[PDB]
């Protein structure tokens, strides 16, 4: 808990190709998504 | 299948 922005265990990084994409540690999978908000 | 598909590469490569 440190705000909110990245759901737990997802790392915002780029590709080979360059693109920012996010990996989910649950699963532990690359899904370039991006994170909705509700509020 | 609980993992889901990968699009860009990265994580575990390829």
């Amino acid at each position: 808990g440190s705000s909110s922005g990245l759901p737990p265990g997802w790392e915002e990084k780029q590709d080979d190709r360059g693109r920012s994409y996010y990996v989910d540690h649950n699963s532990k999978t690359t899904t370039w998504s991006k994170p909705t908000m509700q509020d | 299948a609980p993992l889901s598909p990968m699009s860009p590469p990265g994580y575990k490569l390829v």
